[PDB]
């Protein structure tokens, strides 16, 4: 209902960086908010293709901001006979960006990996690796957990079984309150994808620079299948958590396949052990159902409920036409043990190609009536195609059909504004939640402010 | 009471002709000087005019070219092809033409081969389809143009093997064999009615390698769809694109596991090297993008795909309206059919334009069509099948008497290259006026010339 | 609290195989690799081998290629090592070893388990008293010879342990595939032969408990 | 395979004393070198890894350095708890290769020892075996050497020798040596003699007796 328009504020990037590709707010220890910011084509000091990260405090005025500083320098080690190597060219450092209490975790899912032994290799692949970095005491720590030792011959001997040379770690982020960090990796176990999970702190203690392959203990990575409805289905495309099965001392899992079971796509519940709770099939071949996901109570029971966008998703028409302009769909957590059903709204987009669900982002209550509210992306929606931010308040009913507010892009063609979003957070400390929309192909980040 | 042809002036044999068609003129010298000489013929007849002496000139129509219609080098689709015309003043006479589709229609087909490591085993499927679709879709139209390319997928890691440095241009290295480079789209042979380069080059190819079981067909099915002078698919012209693939594919959204964002702009981006050169920076395109450029540029989509699959493309082809599918295998037969059965769909118009035709002469047309019901005053029938044959009645009128004489004009029906001509005589004297006697012999007032029984 | 635990002593005969076990407490064996090590007192630390108990790979030192065997069991949580064809140069201490975080460092140590390669029977020993030579100090030094006993250990102590200070119980020697073993004990002049000093020598093995009183030597 | 040089193989310290351990490697393996430490009697703790990390609790005062194919273990501040043998291991290679290990010892003033010589008890000699048991307790430096003379002939074979460990309490060393013969041999020779020599005195301490003499 009330995001200021006029009054914005820009945050800019360098050109063909893709500053805003990835957003999220971070609270420092004495609980001022900045903006973190990720960059994923920011290029090195080499001026090679790296990746950023950049740390934004709040300013009316908005402007540049300071690089959150990274080791992009390539590592080798000699040991145990064999040659392990990092590649940092290209490896999208920023692709991901999230806060947890006093630490940012930048990840860049195409970190290249190999390991050499005599003629032999591992193959150079996309592992993924996730840098973490706690500003107000400057300490660094990595996580890969899909770095291996093994050569390419003994994966060819075991059928390509527990393969993650291509999990492309970090693709995918989430953190939960108590400080686990959860990786979506969709290229895991051939191209059926993964997640990986460890907490924060051990993180911290078990990292030395130098060392390349090293144990996390307390970490816990999902599981391969000769299924082939997960074949090429990109579990891990996205990544959330949630409270789903009435036990609070818990925490659930929600995962987006987006290509599940020949591309009709699938998001999944899970415990935090990885076991099934429910599964949540996609309507329409090719609709990239999964592409998003987003866990808010926007009913006002107390119960999360699940939002899903597949924004590639074809509408019909008049004279059995098809128009590709994205949907939503909104499910709502029932009582008891009851497992989420049918959704309980679809929201379709309008404009051809637009997008709409490329983001979901939980906006928290804007207009303080008792009920969350929520915000959706299409990249590329608005009669001009520039792009468009739709917010959708809360009721007892679920979601309104009719969004209470638009908000048109103010950025040129192809800035994809929109395609990264975050809320439920105040910036200015005007006791309303504000909005950040990034539009990457703009090098830019916009700050909507909620207003009385 | 008094007709047209008494009634106005008529001094001379010519004049007469020149009133009105109804007209003749009595050259007999016995008549009485009562009697007009310029009158109806009835009326002459009736007044003693000797029959022989009466110049009544009748318009007439004549083929001099009625080569007959052709079934199934020559190839005749109208009929008659030249007819002689001969109108006197002001009058009109009509004929008939007849119009045949005889010549076979003409179709372009564009053929895709996934030439993935998938493929090695159905190598020689695809090359025998390929090879059967040129040899046997030629025998049901002389007019097929095909062409063909190849795609493996977007040639960027994880998709690509990048290591160890050989692998690039020979990716199955640590498989201690040899293939070829991995590569986006190539288009290989632009569309040609030469089948026998065509089977030649089709069965040159081999397989090359990538790392992941969907291929990026869909790059391929844009590119040939939106890049109209590389392919160089016919304006008027039956347009199919036939794709083969042994696997899944990849759709918009996936190239993010190779960092690619952008989406697809549904451009032409393949140059001189025959590459799709925005395969490593462009997103694989979406259903809507596919339907939207396949719609616009008229082309049939037919997946030809392994048996693995068809169920997979079956479903893709209902969200891609009219594309069809045909199970590839080592019988080409069930993709054949499609293409047999689209053939068989096609159906054209005989609508006939006239060229060269004189300010003086005006035609008006009466059309017989398959409904073998006369449409007047059309000139063109719809909804013909190959050996169908349609029929026109023309009629020509000339305005009065021009002093050119003798001119000529076209019949054609519109993308036939056939033809009739038809070639207008004005007859506007008499028989007569070639005995002209210049001498005056009965005037003697320095008058002169005596012809058809009268002074000046 | 990460900890691996071996199993007991093993005493073997030439020739014959022996299977070492290490079972993981406070975390599962296959989450690092899991090596083997042999340590003699002269010889020092050898590298067996190592297991991936995750995949049961295995690598080795060529110096044990087809006498070592390493498995490993995740059911049970325990890794093994098998030594075949025993011999001499087998009698060692055997450590089962992993890392903290390095994958390739060697950080954490079972508490070792020994293996004794021999042919001899369970002997008893004979137990000497040692009385000083016939003139007198400030000080006397007396002993107990303890001879020719198997296996490993014997429990020596003066006055049933009363006598604890002053005392030197030298380690055992192995002579002819028996042991032996001596202890001193010095006192004041005062103190014997006026009180009587006895020696005390237990061997579990034989089940034998026997007692020497130091006695002056005659004339 | 890597040869892993350790030095010293022993060092006499004191508590207090800030001390190196050095490890030479026979080709460089680039800090893929592990530190550990074994008390006496027990089994090993690890101390560092990859040349300069600590193992989680191991305390501050040990400390890893080096580059190539030399590398030094440092304690600052010696606790008695240190006086322990102390292993480099590389893992730059397979096989891992140890060093050979270097002990820390106790330095204290030097001892002379204190020889006693016990000629065989009458039970042994009743049962037809002689054994002449010869003493040399607590001295200073742990190194010595004992000669056995019958009859002032030096006797060579048939000798067992067994040293303890440094003292607790007095940090002294003592050693056993037992020169076992025939009794028939014994019963042919008057004179037996143990003579012990030991940094402490140029001259060697000779302890003897005459078979049947009081
Ligand atoms: C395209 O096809 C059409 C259809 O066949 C064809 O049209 C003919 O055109 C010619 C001239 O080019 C017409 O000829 C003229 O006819 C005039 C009188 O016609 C009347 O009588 C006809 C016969 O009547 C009997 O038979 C019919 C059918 O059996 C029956 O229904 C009647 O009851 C009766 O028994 C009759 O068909 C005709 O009807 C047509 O016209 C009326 C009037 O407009 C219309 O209402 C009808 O629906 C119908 O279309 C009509 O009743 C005749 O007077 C005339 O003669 C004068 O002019 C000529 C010069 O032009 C002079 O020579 C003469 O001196 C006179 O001044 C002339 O003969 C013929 O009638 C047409 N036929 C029809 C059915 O319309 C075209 O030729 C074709 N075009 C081409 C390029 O091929
Ligand atoms: C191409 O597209 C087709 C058609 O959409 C897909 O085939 C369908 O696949 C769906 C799964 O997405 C199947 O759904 C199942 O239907 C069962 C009942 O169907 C009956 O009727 C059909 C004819 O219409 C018969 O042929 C069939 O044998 C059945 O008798 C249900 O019993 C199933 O329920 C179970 O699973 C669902 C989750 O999927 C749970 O919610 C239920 O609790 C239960 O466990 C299920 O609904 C459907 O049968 C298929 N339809 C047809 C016509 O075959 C293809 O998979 C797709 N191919 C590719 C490659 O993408
Ligand atoms: C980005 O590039 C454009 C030209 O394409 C240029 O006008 C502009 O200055 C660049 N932006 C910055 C911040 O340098
Ligand atoms: C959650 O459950 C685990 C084991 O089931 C238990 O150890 C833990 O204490 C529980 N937490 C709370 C807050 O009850
Ligand atoms: C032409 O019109 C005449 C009228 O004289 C008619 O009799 C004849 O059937 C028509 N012929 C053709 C070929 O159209
Ligand atoms: C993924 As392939 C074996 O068709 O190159
Ligand atoms: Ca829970
Ligand atoms: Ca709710
Ligand atoms: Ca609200
Ligand atoms: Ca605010
Ligand atoms: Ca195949
Ligand atoms: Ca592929
Ligand atoms: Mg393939």
């Amino acid at each position: 209902l009330n995001l200021d328009p006029v009054q914005l504020t820009f945050y800019a990037g360098p050109n063909g960086s893709q500053f805003g590709f990835s957003l999220d707010f971070h609270k420092d220890s004495h609980g001022r908010v900045a903006i973190v910011v990720g960059a994923p084509r920011t290029l090195g000091p080499s001026q090679e293709e790296t990746g950023g990260v950049f740390l934004c405090p709040w300013r009316a005025e908005g402007g540049q901001c300071p690089s959150l500083l990274f080791d992009l320098r390539d590592e080798t080690r000699n040991v145990g006979s064999q040659t392990l190597q990092t590649f940092k060219a290209r490896q999208g450092l920023g692709a991901s960006v999230v806060s947890w209490s006093d630490v940012i975790v930048a990840c860049a899912p195409w970190q290249h990996w190999n390991v050499l032994e005599k003629t032999e290799e591992a193959e150079k692949t996309p592992v993924g690796s996730c840098f973490l970095a706690q500003p107000e005491s400057g300490r660094r720590a990595e996580y890969s957990p899909c770095r291996g030792n093994t050569l390419s011959r003994i994966y060819v001997e075991n059928d390509f079984s527990w393969d993650k040379r291509y999990c492309e770690a970090g693709f995918s982020s989430v953190v939960t309150q108590a400080g686990e960090l959860v990786l979506g990796a969709p290229g895991g176990y051939y191209f059926l994808g993964l997640l990986a999970q460890a907490p924060v702190a051990d993180i911290f203690s078990s990292y030395r620079p130098g060392i390349l392959l090293w144990h996390v203990s307390s970490q816990s990575l999902s599981f391969d299948s000769s299924n082939p409805e997960y074949f090429d289905g990109y579990w891990g495309y996205s990544v959330a958590v949630g409270e789903f099965d009435g036990d609070l001392n818990t925490t659930e899992y929600v995962v987006g396949a987006p290509t599940w079971s020949w591309t009709l796509g699938a998001v999944e519940i899970l415990d935090s052990y990885y076991q099934r709770l429910h599964r949540l099939r996609g309507e329409q071949m090719a609709s990239y159902f999964g592409h998003s996901v987003a866990v808010t109570d926007v009913n006002g029971d107390g119960r999360h409920d699940l939002l899903v966008g597949a924004p590639l998703y074809m509408e019909s028409r008049a004279d059995r036409k098809l128009a590709e302009v994205g949907r939503v769909y909104l499910f709502l957590q029932p009582r008891g043990p009851h497992a989420l059903g049918a959704p309980s709204l679809l929201l379709t987009g309008t404009q051809l190609y637009g997008r709409f669900g490329s983001a979901i982002a939980p906006l928290g209550d804007l207009d303080r009536d008792g009920y969350n509210d929520i915000a959706v992306a299409a990249p590329y929606g608005g009669p001009s195609g520039r792009g468009q931010v739709l917010v959708f308040l809360g009721q007892s009913e679920g979601l309104r059909s009719r969004p209470s507010q638009v908000l048109d892009s103010p950025f040129p063609t192809g800035s994809a504004f929109g395609f990264s979003l975050r809320g439920a957070v105040d910036i200015d400390d005007n006791g309303y939640p504000d909005l950040i929309v990034g539009a990457y192909g703009a090098n830019q980040v916009a700050v909507y402010r909620a207003q009385p | 009471g008094p007709n047209i042809c008494t009634t106005r002036g008529v001094s001379s044999c010519q004049q007469c002709l020149a009133v009105s068609p109804m007209c003749a003129w009595c050259s007999d010298e016995a008549l009485p000087l009562g009697s007009p000489r310029c009158d109806l013929k009835e009326n002459l007849l009736k007044d003693n005019c000797a029959p022989e002496s009466i110049e009544f000139p009748v318009s007439e129509a004549r083929v001099l070219e009625d080569r007959p219609l052709s079934d199934k080098s020559q190839v005749t689709q109208v009929s008659p092809q030249r007819i002689a015309l001969r109108l006197r003043p002001d009058d009109s006479k009509n004929f008939s033409i007849q119009v045949r589709q005889v010549e076979d229609y003409p179709v372009d087909i564009y053929y895709l081969m996934d030439l993935s490591y998938s493929m090695k085993d159905d190598l020689w499927s695809i090359q025998n389809l390929g090879t059967k679709l040129a040899t046997q879709m030629r025998k049901l139209t002389s007019n097929l143009r095909i062409g063909f390319g190849a795609f493996v997928d977007k040639p960027v890691s994880p998709y690509m093997y990048i290591s160890p440095p050989e692998a690039l241009e020979n990716p199955c290295y640590d498989m201690k064999t040899t293939c070829l480079p991995m590569f986006g789209y190539k288009h290989v042979l632009t569309l040609t009615d030469q089948v026998t380069r065509f089977n030649e080059e089709v069965k040159k190819q081999s397989v090359s390698r990538n790392r992941d079981a969907p291929e990026g067909g869909f790059d391929a099915i844009m590119q040939a769809t939106v890049c109209d002078e590389k392919i160089g698919w016919r304006n008027d012209a039956s347009h199919l694109l036939v794709f083969t693939t042994d696997a899944k594919t990849h759709i918009a959204l996936d190239g993010r596991l190779a960092g690619i964002v952008q989406p697809n702009d549904g451009q032409c981006h393949v140059g001189s090297d025959n590459h799709y050169s925005a395969s490593t920076t462009m997103d694989y395109p979406s259903l809507g993008l596919m339907t939207e450029k396949l719609s616009q540029k008229n082309i049939n989509l037919i997946f030809a795909v392994t048996e693995n699959v068809v169920n997979l493309y079956q479903n893709y082809s209902e969200l891609i309206p009219g594309t069809t599918v045909g199970v590839l295998s080592m019988d080409s037969s069930n993709v054949l059919q499609l293409i047999v059965d689209a053939y068989g769909k096609i159906r054209s118009k005989v609508e006939l334009e006239v060229r060269d035709l004189p300010e003086e002469l005006s035609l008006s047309f009466n059309a017989t069509c398959l409904n073998n019901e006369v449409i007047p005053g059309l000139k063109s029938c719809m909804g013909l099948k190959i050996g169908d044959t349609v029929s026109f009645s023309i009629e020509a009128k000339v305005r009065g008497c021009p002093q050119e004489k003798e001119k000529s004009f076209t019949i054609k029906p519109v993308g036939f290259k056939d033809s009739l001509i038809v070639q207008v005589t004005f007859d506007c004297d008499c028989a007569c006026q070639a005995q002209a006697e210049p001498n005056s012999h009965r005037c003697n007032n320095g008058n002169g010339t005596f012809e058809c029984g009268v002074c000046r | 609290e990460v900890q691996l635990q071996q199993s007991g002593a093993e005493l073997v005969k030439p020739g014959a195989s022996v299977k070492l076990s290490c079972t993981a407490s406070g975390f599962n064996i296959k989450d690092t690799y899991v090596h083997w090590v042999k340590q003699r007192p002269e010889q020092g630390l050898e590298w067996i081998g190592r297991i991936d108990p995750a995949n049961g790979y295995t690598k080795y030192d060529p110096k044990f290629q087809g006498k070592a065997t390493i498995t490993a069991d995740t059911s049970s949580n325990t890794a093994y090592l098998q030594l075949s064809s025993l011999t001499s140069e087998d009698t060692a201490v055997y450590y089962c070893v992993r890392p903290l975080y390095d994958y390739y460092a060697m950080d954490y140590w079972g508490q070792g388990t020994s293996v004794t390669v021999s042919s001899a029977k369970t002997t008893a020993p004979s137990v000497y008293p040692l009385a000083p030579v016939c003139t007198t100090g400030s000080s006397v030094t007396l002993g107990c010879l303890v001879k020719g006993y198997f296996p490993e250990p014997v429990t020596l102590t003066w006055n049933s342990g009363s006598l604890s200070s002053g005392v030197h119980t030298f380690p055992a020697v192995l002579q002819s595939d028996l042991y032996t073993l001596s202890s001193s004990v010095t006192v004041t002049s005062s103190t014997w032969p006026s009180q009587s000093i006895t020696c005390n020598v237990a061997h579990p093995a034989s089940s034998t408990k026997v007692d020497k009183k130091i006695e002056p030597r005659g004339p | 395979d890597i040869l892993m040089t350790q030095s010293p193989s022993s060092m006499s310290v004191s508590l207090g004393d800030t001390v190196s351990i050095t490890c030479h490697a026979s080709q460089g393996i680039s800090s893929n070198i592990g530190w550990l430490q074994q008390k006496p009697g027990k089994s090993f703790m690890g101390l560092i890894y990859y040349g300069t990390n600590l193992v989680d609790g191991v305390p501050s005062r040990f400390s890893g350095s080096g580059s190539g194919a030399d590398y030094s273990l440092t304690i600052s501040s010696l606790d008695s708890e240190d006086f322990a043998d102390y292993y480099c291991v590389q893992y730059a290679q397979l096989p891992y290769t140890f060093g050979g290990g270097t002990k820390l010892e106790i330095k204290r003033a030097d001892a002379a020892p204190t020889v006693s010589i016990f000629p065989p008890s009458s039970e042994q000699l009743t049962s037809g075996g002689a054994s002449v048991v010869c003493f040399l307790n607590n001295f200073y430096p742990k190194d010595i050497n004992v000669k056995w003379k019958i009859d002032g002939s030096e006797r060579q074979n048939g000798v067992l020798n067994s040293w303890t460990d440094q003292d607790s309490k007095d940090s002294t060393y003592s050693m056993s040596s037992t020169l076992t013969l025939t009794k028939d041999e014994y019963e042919r020779h008057n004179s037996y003699t143990c003579e012990a020599t030991h940094k402490t005195s140029t001259s060697p301490i000779v302890k003897s007796f005459n078979r049947n003499e009081c």
